[PDB]
């Protein structure tokens, strides 16, 4: 149905902010603190297909 | 002045005092010369 | 005329500023560890300072 297509487009085309590696509070000797990102928006029409 | 905020006081005062010192040992001499020169160039009436 | 020329000369040698700095009794230091550092390392550096 059209709802299935809309839901798939919503789920598979999004920007997700996961968080941070070594965020506060952290273990006693955490090595680094890096931002974590996830899947980003689709760009080309081929990606949507 | 030797207190808090003395920097601004020095900035406003040193230049003013130095200007007034020169404008009272040079004006008393040059001003008459300027006046006589201008008046002779453009006589009154 | 010589005085006028000297006044011109002095005006072009005098350095320029906006407002003099004055002792306010406070000052601030900034600590910046290399990117990706963790809070504990920054705390150690701050303890040293």
């Amino acid at each position: 149905t059209a709802k299935d297509v809309t839901d798939a487009i919503e789920s598979q085309n999004a920007q997700i902010a996961v968080g941070q590696l070594g965020g506060t509070p952290s273990v006693d000797k955490q090595a680094l603190n890096a931002t974590i990102n996830a899947q980003s928006l689709l760009q080309t029409p081929e990606q949507f297909r | 002045s030797t207190g808090a905020g003395s920097g601004g006081q020095h900035a406003v005062g040193t230049g003013v005092m130095g200007g007034m010192i020169s404008a009272t040992i040079l004006a008393i001499y040059f001003v008459p010369l300027f006046f006589v020169l201008v008046r002779r160039r453009f006589p009154l009436k | 005329v010589l005085l006028l020329g000297g006044m011109v000369f002095l005006f072009l040698r005098l350095p320029t500023s906006f407002l003099p700095l004055e002792d306010r009794g406070m000052f601030t230091t900034s600590v910046q560890l290399p990117s990706g550092s963790t809070q504990q390392q920054t705390l150690k550096v701050v303890e040293q300072i």
